[PDB]
């Protein structure tokens, strides 16, 4: 039910977020 | 000829295990001679090897006995006198 | 007597050399004929000519040697998951371009030729330039992808390989 | 001209520069203020080109530290005959090979340390040896105690030579300068004279002396009744009747006949059934023909008469239109550089000690030594080893070279010029070989772990797995199985039974060798070696192409070839010189050279040696376990390093005890070099300071102040304890395991 | 025979463009046409990240939850009756 | 001669004579009075 | 840029100034000792950080002292 | 007796070692003749091992559980050979040797440059000191009351 869901989106699709978020962050100015 | 020495071989294969066990048994105890008491402090002012030809210690005296027996005058591998 | 190996466009202070490998006609004729160096055309039909080309060679490794290969879904499988990767691709180049170009400002790329004639700086190292190439690479991707797929698991072609 | 240039008394003999401690140098002559003087002054003992800038005077100094070194090799060689002589059971083992375990060191009877004479058999105690000495001492046909004394006694003499050829030429007759480069006369001597006329005095030996008396050894008859070998000098007609073609003289040979010596100079190939090493017929004719080619070669350069090469004359004709001048300019750089002499010839010396070991496990050329696996592997470890440190030393001496002796403007070179002018294109270059490497042999390691250990052993790289097959190797080997019959139609067998020609020779209920199969697992680990190899050779080459300059530090040969940083600046410039490069692919080496002896020990003992029954069926060591064990470093990890070391550590008690407590010492030292290795100076002086104190407040402060190690030299003790440590313990493991279950 | 000039310092420094090509278009008009139609949507770099990241986390996260027990064996689940433990313990 | 005295004097050879003495005299007293555990 | 910084126990002998690799050190005219100059460091925006002045300072204490500090291109010896 | 051990002429682990030890040393003297050399340093070792138990069977010593001896440390007046006694020849020899090194130390210290005199020693000056710590209690004792031990800084 949830695990099949949840698994994915703490492992994959959050890292990439706070990735592309951060890097955007660090690369402004 | 191969087949004629392992005639001789044959005949002497005895001897030559006491050659064998003499000559393995005086190296070993070439190490302990100052522990069994043959060879040591008042007699070893020259080699064990030189006591045991003028002083019949135990192991190093039956290797120099066996050593050449039965082979001819200048036919001794272990000894280049032998008989001279 | 003759010397094949000369400084780079004659300068020998600047860091590189001119071997057979990077200066023979052949290899610079096929090198300023790909896409990625055609600098006087739309960056967007660049960047659909690149995906086309790598989405459709994203397909095998997936499909062949994925974790399920032996499947009869393995082809749909695989082609899935390079389906995936080129979206990762698009998402990587989408955050280079806004971490590289500012929108207001002009090309980075280099306005003189070898020979010192000056030209128009190539305009995908601007912001517009990189957003439409990036967009022609995911569309080029994904219609490689499913391309890869029509050839192989749709129409059945005997490849040796599949 | 070519002849004899030398100087009479140029140093006079006198005890005056031994009382007077660092004369050799001018700082360190002055005596000590603080500790670090003791260690300057034996790093830079034998430094002789940082002694004196003459070149005749450093020549004449390594002429005669030549010299020592051979006084001193010969007497290591006296020993060990006197010790066969004296303290073995060589002349028990000759009746017996098969059962009795060679030993020639005999322990004394103190502190209980009598327990490592162990029951090597032959009614002899002792430590059993794994040098070889004894299959060598039987293929010269050595049969007596009293060969081995005479041997012993003329090694003595010959190292007296040595010694007084030493002194005699650094202090009465001083070859000049000119004399050491007359490098044609050199080249035409060694090659010609001391190669080719050894080998040719070999040969004589082996088919006047080793041939028949191991004719009679082979044939089953007593040691001690062969005839002595120079009574097949003496009498020919006893050289006659093992083989008659004697009978002729050297007739047949003045008259190109040689079939008629077929009987003692064949092609055979294989090896002897009943002694499980090479044909002796086949090395004698080997020895002579490659006497003949030695002697031909050795007469290539022009020396005084017209006839010859040039050298410089062959150097200076190889050049192209990519090379610009080509080699003009290294016969200049190669006959006043020793640096760079010595470099060479240190890489050729460690490729060629690789080569032996790789050989002579394939081919054993020495009687009864292929079913002695102890003997075996720690030759084929021993000379790895030695391989590898000579390379490592040739890296060393090409970085000493470029600092110290590399002038463009009077001994230029195109070709290092044009290396130089594009170092940064090959380094990274080999840096991405490295990587690729690295990920495409490892990283398959990594992903058999994972697969097995998430329970999908149909997803992992093995043979029942997906395949990589070496097909390559393969194909070679199956090309040299058909190389009798149809490429080499004089051998009768293949020039080794790992090829795969599908036969196995037995001794003693023992598998010499036989055909050795190549799968997925051996295509893992070669290309682990590979890829060590090359990190290795980058590590070695950036050090030796940057260590005069690089972008970082525009004058780096100014510091020297041995310094430890230019400051914290710039970063951080911690290990820029060339010796430091040096130091870090020492360990490099090391780890190289380990992972390819385990991988030939488990491979042996997994699929070649073994035992076999009077039914047919061969039974190996370990079963066969590496094809499916050794794709995973939990493999290696449980079925190598956990199962064989189960020898060594319950030898306690045993004969074996001595290779348990050298287990457990190797691992302390490797453990105490992690000291010097990961602390600095800095703190130590500091600690060193307050110690300075109390000894000060007991009046018991030294005059010679106390200092931490220096920079360089803390890597050094570092390094030399890691990789003593480290060898050592494989040492006892392998001895340990090999002598137990082998 | 002199490579340092004041007034062309991109000259001086090597600011060339090796293999760039002013060459104009060597595409068809009509595919040019096309694909212009067809991709512009996608030439919007604030839209697209946004766009490919949350559709690719809910298009992942839909074919999690849309998984069998034929693809995935940890949908499957155990078939087999479970081991006892060392010493009794289940 | 007197240069040789002064030579045998550095440290290191003066180092292993007395080391050498000292192994000798132990190893004599561990062969004539050997497994000490205790001191009777 | 790191601090390069000069102390009064300067004895002159110029040593600092000709072991600078990136020319950061100069000579200037002094009274306070026998030779008459005292070191100075006009150019600390080309200071590397390599301390090899520290090195050549014959003074106890050291009469020039350099901190490492916020780093730029120029003070990590950066070429590209 | 002392922490629940007994001595080692009581407990049955002691002598059960001491057979098995004496077993392991004669399944070897099987394999050589009666009269040989091997058969000879065996039989010493035996006549060795016999010897080390009932000597440590005489002194006293007190055995575990497990048929070894163990120390007694805490200063019991029957286990002063274990520990005391030894410690103080040790404490002897140390200061002993100590006591001569600083001397030397001390004597050289007055020189031209005494670095010279730490790597090359002069022989007949440290003859000079070594028979000096005979008697190192007493003239360390000594120089601590007068004051010549310690430097006041
Ligand atoms: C918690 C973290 C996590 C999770 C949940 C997964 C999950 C997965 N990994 Mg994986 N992986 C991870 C971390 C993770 N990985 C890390 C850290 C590494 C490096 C060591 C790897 C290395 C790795 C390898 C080498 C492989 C996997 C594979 C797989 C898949 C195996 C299932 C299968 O057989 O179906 C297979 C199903 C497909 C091939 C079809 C997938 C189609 C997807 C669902 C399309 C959607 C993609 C989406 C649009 C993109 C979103 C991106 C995001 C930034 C927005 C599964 C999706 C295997 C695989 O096949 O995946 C490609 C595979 O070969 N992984
Ligand atoms: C892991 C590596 C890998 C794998 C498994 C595949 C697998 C495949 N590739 Mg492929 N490819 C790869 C790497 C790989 N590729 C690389 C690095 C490139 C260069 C960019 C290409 C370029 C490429 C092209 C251009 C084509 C393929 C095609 C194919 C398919 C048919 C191949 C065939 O039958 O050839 C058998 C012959 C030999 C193996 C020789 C197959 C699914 C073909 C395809 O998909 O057709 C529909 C096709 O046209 N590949
Ligand atoms: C590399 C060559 C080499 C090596 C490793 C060995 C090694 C060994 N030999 Mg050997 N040997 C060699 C060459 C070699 N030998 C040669 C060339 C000969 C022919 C001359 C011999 C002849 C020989 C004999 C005849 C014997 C050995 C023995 C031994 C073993 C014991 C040695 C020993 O305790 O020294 C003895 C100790 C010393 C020599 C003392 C060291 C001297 C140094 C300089 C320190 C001096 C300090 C001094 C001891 C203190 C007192 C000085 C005084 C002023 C107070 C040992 C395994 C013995 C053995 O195996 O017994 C079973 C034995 O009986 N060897
Ligand atoms: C046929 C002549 C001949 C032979 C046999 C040799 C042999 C050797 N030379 Mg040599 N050399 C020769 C001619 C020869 N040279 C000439 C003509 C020159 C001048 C161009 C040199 C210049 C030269 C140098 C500069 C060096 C050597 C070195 C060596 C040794 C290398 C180490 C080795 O392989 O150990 C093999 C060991 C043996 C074979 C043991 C036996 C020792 C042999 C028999 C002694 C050689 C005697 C010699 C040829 C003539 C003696 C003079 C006479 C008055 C007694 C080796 C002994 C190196 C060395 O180690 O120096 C000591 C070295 O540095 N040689
Ligand atoms: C350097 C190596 C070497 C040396 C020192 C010798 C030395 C000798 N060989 Mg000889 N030999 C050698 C290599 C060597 N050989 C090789 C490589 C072969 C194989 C081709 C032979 C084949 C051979 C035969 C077939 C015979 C000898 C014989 C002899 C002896 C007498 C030679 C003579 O005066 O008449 C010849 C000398 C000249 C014409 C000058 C002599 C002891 C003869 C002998 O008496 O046997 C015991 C004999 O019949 N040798
Ligand atoms: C025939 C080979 C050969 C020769 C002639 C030389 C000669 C030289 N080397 Mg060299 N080298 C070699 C091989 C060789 N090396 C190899 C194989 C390596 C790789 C490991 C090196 C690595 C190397 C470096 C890194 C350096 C040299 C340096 C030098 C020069 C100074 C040597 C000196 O004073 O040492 C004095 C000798 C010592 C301080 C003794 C060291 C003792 C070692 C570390 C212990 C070895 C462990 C031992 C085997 C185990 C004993 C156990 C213990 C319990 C007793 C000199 C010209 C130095 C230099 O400045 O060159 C100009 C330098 O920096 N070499
Ligand atoms: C086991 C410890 C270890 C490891 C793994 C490495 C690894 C490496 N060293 Mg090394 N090194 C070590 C210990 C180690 N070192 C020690 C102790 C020393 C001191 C002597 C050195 C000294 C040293 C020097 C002097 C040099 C190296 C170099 C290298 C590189 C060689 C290129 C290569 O193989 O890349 C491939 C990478 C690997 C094999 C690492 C493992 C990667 C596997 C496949 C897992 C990756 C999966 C995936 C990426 C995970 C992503 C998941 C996500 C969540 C992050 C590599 C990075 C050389 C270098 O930089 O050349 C390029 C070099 O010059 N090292
Ligand atoms: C700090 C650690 C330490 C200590 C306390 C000891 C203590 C001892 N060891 Mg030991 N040992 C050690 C470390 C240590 N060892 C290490 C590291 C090793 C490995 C090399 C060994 C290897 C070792 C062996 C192989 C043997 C010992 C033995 C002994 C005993 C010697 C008794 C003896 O000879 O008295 C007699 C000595 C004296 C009375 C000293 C006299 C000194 C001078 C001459 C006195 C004259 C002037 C007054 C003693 C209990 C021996 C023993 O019998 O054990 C039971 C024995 O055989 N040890
Ligand atoms: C004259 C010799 C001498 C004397 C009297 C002392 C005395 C002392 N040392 Mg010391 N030390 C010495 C030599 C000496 N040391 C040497 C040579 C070294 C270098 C290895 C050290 C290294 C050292 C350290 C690292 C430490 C001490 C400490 C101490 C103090 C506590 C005792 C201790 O830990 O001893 C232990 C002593 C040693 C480990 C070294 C002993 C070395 C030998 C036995 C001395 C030989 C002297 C000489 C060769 C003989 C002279 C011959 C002459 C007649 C010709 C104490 C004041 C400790 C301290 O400050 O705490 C208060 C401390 O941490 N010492
Ligand atoms: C690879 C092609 C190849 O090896 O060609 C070999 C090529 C031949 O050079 P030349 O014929 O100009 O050299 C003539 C003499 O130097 C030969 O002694 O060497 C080079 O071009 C330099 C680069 C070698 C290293 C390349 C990597």
């Amino acid at each position: 039910n949830l695990p099949s869901i949840f698994v994915p989106l703490v492992g994959l699709v959050f890292p990439a977020i706070a990735m592309a978020s951060l890097f955007l962050h660090v690369q402004k100015n | 000829v191969i087949d004629y020495y392992l005639e001789k071989s044959k005949a002497n294969k005895e001897l030559n295990d006491k050659k064998r066990l003499a000559t393995t048994d005086a190296n070993f105890a070439r190490a302990y001679t100052v522990e069994f008491g043959t060879c040591k402090f008042p007699e070893n002012f020259t080699g064990c090897q030189d006591l045991a030809k003028q002083k019949k210690v135990p192991f190093l005296s039956e290797d120099l006995d066996i050593e050449c027996e039965g082979k001819d005058i200048y036919k001794c591998g272990s000894n280049v006198f032998w008989k001279w | 007597t003759y010397q094949v190996i000369q400084p780079i466009n004659g300068d020998p202070f600047i860091g590189s050399l001119e071997t057979p490998i990077t200066s023979s006609p052949l290899i610079a004729w096929y090198l300023s004929n790909l896409p990625g160096y055609r600098t006087a055309v739309d960056p967007l039909l660049r960047g659909i000519e690149v995906g086309l080309a790598h989405g459709y060679l994203l397909v095998g490794p997936f499909v062949i040697t994925g974790p399920l290969r032996n499947a009869p879904n393995h082809g749909a499988v695989g082609s899935l998951g390079a389906a995936g990767l080129i979206v990762i691709l698009s998402i990587t180049l989408t955050m280079y371009g806004i971490a590289s170009f500012k929108e207001g400002d002009p090309s980075t790329a280099p306005s003189l030729t070898l020979t010192g004639r000056k030209k128009v700086p190539d305009p995908l190292q601007t912001a517009d330039g990189w957003a439409r190439f990036t967009g022609g690479f995911f569309f080029g991707g994904i219609s490689g992808v499913i391309w890869a797929y029509f050839l192989l698991y749709v129409l059945d072609l005997p490849y040796f390989v599949k | 001209e070519v002849k004899i240039l030398v100087d009479k008394d140029p140093v006079k003999t006198s005890f005056e520069e031994w009382a007077k401690p660092g004369h050799f140098s001018r700082t360190i002559a002055k005596g000590p203020d603080t500790t670090t003087w003791i260690w300057n002054l034996h790093a830079d003992a034998h430094d002789f080109d940082s002694h004196t800038s003459d070149l005749e005077e450093i020549s004449r100094k390594v002429f005669s530290a030549h010299f020592g070194q051979l006084s001193i090799i010969f007497l290591w060689l006296s020993g060990m005959y006197f010790h066969g002589a004296r303290f073995s059971n060589y002349e028990a083992w000759l009746s017996d090979p098969t059962h009795i375990g060679p030993s020639a060191q005999v322990v004394w009877p103190i502190v209980g340390q009598e327990i490592l004479n162990g029951d090597v058999g032959g009614g002899f105690r002792g430590i059993q040896i794994t040098s070889g000495f004894f299959q060598m001492w039987r293929a010269s046909g050595i049969t007596s105690e009293l060969q081995l004394y005479c041997t012993a006694i003329g090694a003595l003499i010959f190292a007296a030579l040595m010694l007084f050829a030493g002194w005699f030429h650094y202090h009465k007759a001083a070859p000049k300068l000119a004399w050491f480069q007359d490098v044609e006369s050199m080249l035409n001597h060694h090659l010609a004279g001391l190669l080719g006329l050894g080998s040719l005095g070999w040969a004589g030996h082996q088919v006047h002396v080793s041939l028949p008396i191991n004719q009679f050894l082979n044939a089953g008859v007593d040691p001690k009744e062969i005839p002595l070998p120079h009574e097949f000098i003496l009498n020919r007609d006893l050289l006659s009747q093992l083989y008659p073609s004697f009978a002729e003289g050297a007739t047949p040979f003045f008259t190109l006949n040689w079939s008629k010596y077929a009987e003692f100079l064949t092609f055979r190939g294989g090896l002897d059934p009943v002694t499980g090493g090479l044909w002796l017929t086949d090395i004698a004719h080997h020895h002579l023909a490659i006497a003949i080619l030695f002697l031909i070669a050795g007469h290539m350069y022009r020396t005084n008469w017209g006839i010859g090469h040039g050298l410089k004359d062959i150097l200076e004709a190889h050049k192209g239109p990519f090379t610009g001048q080509g080699h003009k300019g290294l016969y200049e750089i190669l006959t006043t550089s020793w640096h760079a002499q010595l470099s060479l010839n240190l890489a050729m010396l460690g490729s060629l000690t690789i080569v032996v070991a790789h050989h002579m496990y394939s081919m054993p050329p020495y009687p009864y030594l292929a079913t002695d696996y102890g003997t075996q592997l720690s030759l084929f470890t021993h000379h790895m080893w030695i391989g590898g440190f000579l390379i490592v030393g040739a890296a060393a001496h090409a970085a000493i070279f470029m600092v110290r002796d590399y002038d463009p403007t009077t001994r230029y070179n195109d070709l290092l010029d044009r290396v130089l002018r594009h170092r940064d294109a090959i380094i990274s270059h080999l840096n991405w070989a490295c990587i690729f490497l690295g990920f495409h042999s490892f990283g398959l390691y990594i992903h058999n772990d994972t697969m097995s250990a998430l329970g999908r052993p149909q997803d992992m790289f093995s043979d029942t797995a997906i395949q990589l097959q070496p097909v390559f190797a393969q194909w070679i080997q199956n090309t040299h199985a058909l190389a009798p019959g149809a490429t080499a139609p004089s051998a009768t067998a293949s020039t080794s039974l790992t090829w795969g020609g599908g036969d196995l020779v037995a001794v003693g209920g023992k598998v010499a060798l036989l055909p050795i199969p190549l799968g997925t697992a051996d295509f893992l680990v070669h290309h682990i070696h590979a890829f060590t190899i090359h990190v290795t050779v980058l590590i070695l080459l950036k050090g030796v192409l940057f260590a005069r300059s690089s972008r970082l530090i525009p004058d780096k040969a100014n510091l020297g070839f041995r310094f430890p940083c230019d400051g914290p600046g710039r970063g951080g410039t911690c290990q820029v010189s060339a010796w430091d490069h040096v130091f870090l692919g020492l360990f490099w080496m090391y780890n190289s050279i380990s992972v390819v002896i385990f991988h030939f020990s488990w491979k042996m003992q997994s699929d070649v040696w073994g035992s076999i029954s009077d039914q047919g069926v061969v039974t190996h060591i370990t079963g066969g376990n590496f094809a499916q064990s050794s794709i995973t470093i939990n493999g290696w990890l449980r079925d190598f390093l956990w199962a064989q070391a189960s020898q060594v550590i319950q030898s306690y008690g045993s004969s074996l005890s001595a290779y348990g407590l050298f287990f457990l010492g190797a691992h302390f030292v490797w453990a105490f070099s992690l000291m010097f290795l990961f602390s600095g100076r800095g703190y130590w002086q500091e600690l060193i300071e307050s110690i300075v104190w109390a000894h000060n407040k007991l009046k018991v402060a030294p005059a010679t102040q106390p200092r931490a190690l220096s920079i360089v030299q803390g890597r050094a003790v570092g390094v030399t304890h890691y990789l003593l440590g480290g060898i050592a313990t494989t040492w006892a493991f392998f001895l340990a395991r090999i002598i137990a279950v082998g | 025979s002199v490579y340092f000039d004041l007034e062309d310092i991109a000259n001086t420094t090597g600011q060339w463009d090796v293999y760039g090509s002013d060459a104009p278009s060597p595409y068809n008009g009509l595919q040019s046409k096309f694909f212009e139609t067809f991709a512009a949507p996608f030439t919007k770099r604030g839209l697209l990240l946004k766009f490919l990241l949350l559709g690719g986390g809910a298009t992942l996260a839909f074919v999690s939850s849309q998984a069998t027990g034929d693809d995935l064996p940890i949908v499957k689940g155990p078939q087999l009756p479970p081991q006892p433990g060392p010493r009794g313990k289940i | 001669m007197r240069d040789l005295k002064t030579y045998l004097s550095v440290a290191p050879v003066l180092s292993t004579l007395w080391f050498g003495a000292l192994a000798g005299l132990l190893i004599e007293i561990n062969r004539f009075f050997p497994d000490a555990l205790t001191f009777p | 840029s790191h601090s390069v910084k000069i102390y009064d126990t300067c004895i002159g002998c110029t040593q600092c100034v000709r072991a600078c690799p990136t020319d950061v050190l100069e000579m200037i005219p002094w009274d306070g000792c026998k030779a008459k100059q005292i070191a100075s460091a006009p150019r600390t925006e080309d200071c590397v950080g390599c301390k090899r002045c520290e090195s050549a300072c014959p003074t106890d204490f050291l009469s020039v002292r350099v901190y490492l500090w916020h780093e730029t291109t120029r003070s990590m010896g950066l070429a590209y | 007796d002392i922490s629940g051990l007994t001595p080692c002429k009581d407990s049955k682990q002691f002598a059960k070692r001491e057979k098995q030890q004496i077993k392991k040393l004669e399944s070897s003297l099987k394999l050589y003749a009666p009269e040989s050399a091997p058969a000879l340093a065996l039989n010493a070792q035996i006549e060795k091992t016999k010897r080390r138990f009932d000597n440590y069977g005489k002194y006293g010593l007190l055995c575990g559980s497990d048929g070894l001896p163990h120390l007694i440390v805490n200063g019991d007046q029957r286990h002063w050979g274990e520990f005391i006694t030894p410690g103080i020849l040790f404490l002897y020899i140390a200061g002993w040797i100590g006591w001569v090194g600083r001397s030397y130390l001390i004597a050289i210290s007055g020189e031209k440059k005494p670095a010279m005199k730490e790597i090359i020693i002069d022989v007949p000056l440290a003859s000079r000191i070594i028979f000096r710590g005979f008697i190192w209690p007493v003239a360390a004792y000594r120089e601590f009351l007068n004051g010549d031990l310690i430097a006041k800084d």
